[PDB]
């Protein structure tokens, strides 16, 4: 499909009192490779995330315009902006280009700009929102990361593993996966700092 | 805890209304650690209160101006500006109440001192309009006219003169 | 005067504008007088007609407009005017019905009508529409009601009602008569809508020379009075 | 007589520190002097 | 010869047609507003011409959105575009956002929606200025614009007919925390300043913000506050 | 009389409209800024200082329009609100198209085009908005400009505008430095200007403004600092003038 | 310039001047002591000099409906404000459409 021309995977994780999110570093035309540093993690504002999934055309295109509107948002605010209202404003985006849409599926993580409390969220390439309390996952092989974080989820947990179950979840089903490889970086945030990690994976 | 307060303040209602001094006499010395338990701009009238109270009994010349000479020295100890104005004004209304000679306004000298250059407005035009009393009390009248214009030009900038008004007319 | 010639429609140093109030005084070439009265479930409107002419006809004369089955009205100032205003009203009271699913209240009909006169006020290049519109209908859970709109753009409700050439006088008399504690139990209200316009003018017609519209929580329909039943109201207040 | 009335100035300004000679000074300070009475009015910047 | 049109200057000062069109909010009813510690209180003056009139039909306090009420001084007619304007512009906002607009949001827009009637050359300015209120992330806040186009944020102020009377009234009269209750017993005072006969419960009408949202008062409501104000 | 609209040309020949627009900043607020390394700064005056008003926003003057750009403002402030909401949106089409900042310098011509052209096409009122700039970009670090109703613009090392700004020009050029040039000479300098500028005395600091823009490790970081710190940049004024009188 | 050769101006006078100026009037005025001429002068930001004249004879007309002689540095922080007079210009909405 149009969204199995350049792989992809995007995760997010809730934790206690932090959030991780991770994604895979491949980039590349059907079967060939191209290059091993695309970036699909994106920062919107402190403590606050996006990540993007899909054809790479639309994932640098949705990037820009997202933060083409968020600069307007914030100021005629002073405030920064709340993480349900990315969330509105990316279903927004995606829902004016209805019948021409872009061939992208986001996910958005991030903490409360006045409280500690974790967001994840995902949507559709229409823009359907869908707020989770556990996980997100999204990309090409989305089955994958399914079985995986049925079965390591917990409750809550410190960002120690935190870190250790995304890393598991995320190594072990892009292998499985063809399309979607070369690297792993994962981000970790919480309230006092921002923790970015890559992982030792199979460069095959 | 409330209940022992309004417990003290309903044997201080008792020892109000039913006329005796000197065992209200010794609740006015008892309230006085009782005094730092509440709000400490609102404590003033709560002792405004039981002062009124006090004097509102009799004419029993041996406490009343003894007692509030205690309650300004405590205020010496105690440094609150608000509450030691509030007892100021009380003992000058007390000294025009036997029109004591110049002791009265001596105090209402001391006080203006600091009155017209504190920051507060509303209780400066009462005791400008005091002193117009006594100074017409010792016939002196082209200066009760003085201090009485230059009540007027004070009182012009008050949330509410609501009772002071007609004392000033 | 200050003296801005008052042309077109700007402002004055006093603070007013010109050209709008002059447009009140528009309505006095007419050389009418409409009253409407609201005092209990039913509310009737009376106005005089003017046929100076034996070959002028009689059915093509009246100034009682049916706006809906349910909604009619009167119209005072000049004619031309009048007709292209009951036009816009009986447009907008079926967009609604069709937009909407069901009938429109007689409190959103001069909302619309106001809104449409305020255009022409706030933006130039049209002439204000020299007329005045007078309203009745029944509404559930409110009873009748009775609404004024304005060339201004202005409107309100209120229970008797004088336009025309002589508002003040019959207005006057509606204060000394509306006073009181009355039922207005529907001769009531119809001797009233005479009498009141039975101190004013000093005319005696044999009873053709004036329309009444009523409506009623009995038969919400509109409903042109016929002269048969006129000359019965006109003898029943009238021993 | 614009120039007569700088001529004039000039000279008295070496007066006034105590001169025969005329430096350029006092030219300076009589044409700052006499000139500003009238000049009023011109649109800076909005040319070039 | 400047008095006439908009689009041109005065060779001195400003335009002159704006400040003609500030003369009519002067000649309008008199309204007060003021920010309390956790409300704000509007208030305006509702006197009919006749006994005929009836008072529950229109209206001067009104809401724009559950947290959002809006009053004016001016001329009547023109009040009612501007406040259709500013219920369907809130509405935008909450399909993009998802979330009730802020007050200093609307006060943005809605000032420069009065921006472009003063543009060129064939419309005439507005007649009203408005006074805006609501209770957003705790604090509320109280808002005015005007026929320019500027807007502001008072304390507590006062509008229409005999302004200036208010204007010393409310200076001697503020301080800076009252309570809801305190500021409806001073905001009847101050509109009973320059009134005109009888105050009963029909001669005014009263909008409130709390916290917990915007609403106005009933006539009953507003009988037992009038009853023994002061 | 040429008392008509934009268009025309007077004879002689000049144009009246702008001459009528230009003149009438003199009686705007007063913004001025100042040379620095390392830095710039404005400041400008709070006018209608009533006490019965909340300053919900604390950033009137002052604008930050992109991310290491500010401006300030004098005149109508109907067509203030009409360019500052376009400016904005000039800035972030740039960022749009190139992913890099707008460097400082067409982002003005960018307005000023459209000033202009308010002068040429018929029947418009020319805005009646003069602004200064302060910025920081890769090619030329801090810089200063300074626009004008007409449509024309310049590059300044230390300008005001504004109310009774005149003679505040005669105490910068009597105060130029040159090299030295650091934030805390250059905030001095700047709270003696406005002393001479406003006739209010002792120079409450609820009647100022003070807005800084420094270079901090790839941040361009934009303060406007607040009235506690103003208090200790005041009274410092206050204690050099009367030491200066001790030699007389 | 062929004709008048001298344009000479007369601005509103300084601190320093208006401090000279009242001396000269109070000078047959009957000062009481204590009194700070150089803080009355401060009070004026851009007086004519015509009216410090006007301080020196309403203060004396202070004195006058006392029967009085003396005088105090009230007395002219009172005159001060009394001679200075403003438009109060009212509404804001004028001042604020023009910042």
């Amino acid at each position: 499909s149009i969204m199995s021309y350049n792989g992809g995977a995007v995760m997010a994780m809730k934790g206690k009192n932090c959030v991780a999110i991770a994604a895979d570093r491949r980039f590349g035309i059907q079967a060939q490779m191209v290059t091993t540093d695309f970036q699909k993690i994106f920062p919107m504002g402190d403590r606050l995330y996006i990540g993007l999934a899909g054809l790479a055309t639309d994932v640098q295109t949705v990037a820009q315009r997202l933060k083409f509107r968020l600069n307007l948002y914030e100021l005629k605010e002073g405030r920064q902006i709340k993480p349900y209202t990315l969330m509105s404003m990316v279903a927004n985006l995606l829902y004016e280009k209805r019948f021409g849409p872009y061939y992208t599926e986001p996910v958005i993580a991030g903490l409360d700009p006045k409280t500690f409390k974790p967001f994840i969220c995902s949507l559709d390439l229409i823009g359907c929102p869908m707020v989770t309390d556990d996980f997100v996952v999204s990309g090409t092989c989305a089955e994958q990361m399914y079985g995986m974080c049925e079965s390591l989820w917990e409750p809550n947990m410190d960002p120690d593993h935190l870190f250790e179950t995304i890393s598991q979840a995320m190594l072990n089903a892009v292998d499985r996966d063809a399309v979607s490889g070369m690297g792993v970086i994962v981000h970790i945030i919480e309230k006092d700092k921002i923790t970015t990690r890559t992982l030792k994976a199979r460069m095959d | 805890v409330q209940v022992k307060e309004q417990s003290i303040l309903e044997l201080g209602s008792l020892l109000a209304k039913t006329g005796q001094a000197a065992e209200l006499g010794g609740l006015l010395k008892y309230v006085r650690p009782f005094l730092n338990s509440i709000s400490k701009a609102k404590a003033a009238r709560l002792v405004r209160s039981l002062l009124d109270l006090f004097l509102d009994m009799e004419a029993a010349t041996g406490q009343e101006v003894e007692l509030c000479l205690e309650c300004i020295e405590w205020a010496k100890s105690e440094k609150r500006t608000f509450l030691r104005q509030a007892l100021e004004a009380r003992l000058v209304s007390l000294y025009f109440d036997t029109k004591r000679y110049q002791e009265a306004l001596h105090l209402g000298s001391q006080l203006l001192r600091e009155l017209k250059k504190m920051d507060d407005k509303a209780l400066l035009v009462e005791v400008q309009l005091l002193e117009s009393k006594t100074y017409h009390a010792l016939s002196n009248l082209p200066k009760a006219r003085a201090a009485l214009t230059s009540a007027r030009t004070t009182a012009n900038a008050i949330y509410c003169p609501p009772k002071l008004q007609a004392t000033l007319d | 005067s200050a003296g801005f010639d008052r042309h077109i429609t700007i402002f004055s140093p006093e603070g007013r504008l010109y050209q709008v109030e002059y447009a009140f005084k528009a309505i006095n070439q007419g050389g009418l007088t409409s009253v409407a009265v609201r005092g209990k479930d039913c509310a009737v409107i009376v106005t005089q007609k003017k046929v100076p002419d034996k070959l002028l006809d009689s059915s093509t004369v009246t100034h009682l407009f049916k706006i809906t089955e349910n909604i009619g009205c009167v119209m005072t100032g000049m004619t031309a005017d009048s007709r292209s205003q009951v036009q816009r009203a009986r447009y907008e009271a079926a967009n609604w019905k069709y937009k909407y699913g069901y009938e429109i209240p007689v409190d959103m009909l001069c909302k619309r009508i106001a809104d449409i006169s305020q255009v022409y006020t706030q933006n130039a290049e049209m002439r204000p529409l020299g007329c005045c519109m007078i309203l009745i209908g029944i509404d559930e859970e409110q009873g009748p009601q009775v609404y004024k709109c304005d060339p201004a753009g202005y409107y309100c409700g209120f229970k008797a009602t004088a336009a025309g050439v002589k508002q003040t006088e019959s207005t006057s008399f509606l204060e000394k008569k509306v006073k009181k504690k009355f039922d207005w139990t529907f001769e009531q209200t119809v001797e009233t809508a005479i009498t009141c316009l039975s101190t004013v003018l000093s005319i005696d017609f044999k009873p053709s020379e004036i329309e009444v519209g009523v409506v009623t929580v009995e038969n919400p329909k509109f409903r042109i009075l016929t002269e048969a039943e006129i000359d019965a109201h006109l003898v029943a207040l009238a021993e | 007589a614009d120039i007569k009335a700088i001529c004039t100035e000039a000279g008295l300004m070496a007066l006034r520190e105590r001169r025969m000679k005329v430096t350029n000074e006092d030219f300076k300070k009589s044409k700052e002097n006499v000139l500003y009475k009238k000049q009023e009015g011109t649109p800076e910047g909005l040319y070039l | 010869g400047y008095s006439f049109s908009l689009t041109t200057f005065s060779p001195s000062g400003k335009l002159v047609q704006i400040e003609y069109a500030l003369a009519a909010v002067a000649g309008g009813a008199p309204s007060v507003g003021i920010k309390a510690a956790n409300g704000v209180v509007l208030a305006t003056e509702k006197k009919q011409k006749s006994i005929l009139y009836d008072e529950r039909s229109v209206h001067k306090v009104e809401p724009i959105t559950k947290h959002i009420g809006l009053v004016y001084s001016g001329m009547g007619p023109d009040y009612r575009v501007l406040v259709h304007r500013a219920r369907k512009l809130a509405q935008q906002y909450y399909l993009v956002y998802q979330e009730p607009i802020p007050t200093a949001q609307l006060v943005q827009r809605v000032a420069s929606v009065m921006q472009e009637y003063t543009q060129s050359g064939g419309v005439r300015p507005f007649g009203v200025s408005l006074l805006i209120c609501g209770w957003n992330e705790g604090r509320p806040y109280l808002f005015q614009s005007d026929p320019s186009g500027a807007y502001f944020a008072w304390k507590a102020t006062a509008m229409g007919k005999n302004y200036v009377n208010g204007k010393t009234f409310l200076e001697k009269r503020y301080n800076e925390d009252l309570e809801l209750e305190d500021a409806i017993h001073t905001a009847i005072l101050t509109l009973k300043e320059s009134f005109e006969g009888q105050m009963t419960e029909d001669n005014i009408e009263v909008g409130i913000c709390n916290e917990a949202g915007f609403r106005r008062l009933t006539p009953t409501e507003v009988k037992d506050y009038l009853a023994a104000i002061a | 009389r040429y008392d008509s609209r934009t268009t025309i040309f007077s004879p002689e020949g000049r144009l009246y409209q702008v001459e009528y627009a230009m003149e009438a900043i003199g009686h705007a607020g007063t913004c001025l800024g100042i040379l620095a390394n390392d830095g710039v700064l404005l400041a400008a005056e709070r006018r209608n200082i009533h006490k019965l008003l909340d300053e919900v926003f604390f950033s009137e003057k002052i604008y930050k329009l992109n991310e290491d750009m500010a401006c300030s403002v004098a005149g109508i402030t109907s067509d203030a609100n009409v360019l500052t909401n376009e400016l904005r949106l000039i800035a972030q089409r740039y960022l749009l198209q190139y992913q890099e900042p707008i460097p400082c310098e067409q982002l003005v011509t960018a307005l000023c085009d459209i000033k202009q052209a308010y002068t040429q096409f018929g029947g418009k009122r020319p805005f009646g908005v003069s602004l200064l700039y302060i910025g920081w970009d890769k090619h030329y670090g801090f810089q200063l400009y300074q626009s004008d109703p007409s449509g024309n613009y310049g590059g300044w090392k230390a300008t005001c505008i504004g109310n009774n700004s005149a003679a505040a020009v005669s105490m910068l050029k009597q105060d130029y430095k040159e090299g030295e040039m650091t934030l805390k000479s250059a905030l001095a300098l700047a709270i003696k200007v406005l002393n001479k500028t406003m006739d209010v005395s002792k120079l409450s600091a609820e009647k100022v403004e003070i807005a800084t823009l420094t270079r901090e490790n790839g941040k361009t970081v934009i303060r406007v600092l607040k009235q506690k710190e103003v208090e200790q940049l005041i009274k410092k004024h206050e204690e050099e003038e009367a030491k200066a009188e001790r030699e007389k | 310039p062929g004709r008048i050769d001298r344009k000479i101006e007369f601005p509103p006078p300084n601190e320093e001047a208006r401090l000279d100026i009242l001396k000269i009037h109070s000078r047959k005025m009957n000062l009481t002591r204590g009194i700070n001429l150089r803080k009355i002068a401060e009070l004026m930001p851009g007086a004519s000099g015509a009216e410090v004249k006007g301080v020196c004879t309403e203060a004396g007309m202070y004195a006058l409906r006392e029967r009085r002689v003396h005088v105090t540095q009230e007395d002219f922080e009172m005159a001060v404000a009394k001679v200075m007079q403003k438009d109060s210009e009212k509404n804001m909405s004028i001042k604020k459409l023009w910042k």
